[PDB]
């Protein structure tokens, strides 16, 4: 009887926002920590590795 | 800088070990020679002192 949607709705936004948010958000950090770091780490190491 | 670094050490290692080579041959050849040059020096005295 009454209006109802926008409750459900909303804590369903809470408890999958923080589910969602958290389950991508670590993969796509190591992403690019993985990328920058990877071109990267591989390059300055193998610096090292031909200038000595 | 690896492949390099093998070839560089490896090779810097056998030019010092012909140059080596080599050298004691060559010392081997003085040796001879004033060996040769030291038997003749015996036959001389000999040949003096003989018809002295």
């Amino acid at each position: 009887n009454l209006n109802a949607t926008i409750l459900g709705q909303a804590i369903a936004f809470v408890l999958f926002v923080l589910f969602a948010m958290k389950y991508v958000w670590p993969p796509l950090m190591a992403a690019i920590e993985k990328r920058q770091k990877e071109i990267a780490d591989g390059l300055a190491s193998a610096e090292r590795a031909h200038k000595d | 800088l690896d492949l390099a670094k093998a070839s560089a050490t490896d090779q810097l290692k056998k030019a010092k070990a012909e140059a080596q080579v080599i050298i004691e041959q060559a010392n081997k050849r003085r040796s001879q020679i004033l060996d040769e040059a030291k038997a003749e020096a015996e036959q001389e005295r000999t040949k003096i002192v003989a018809q002295a």
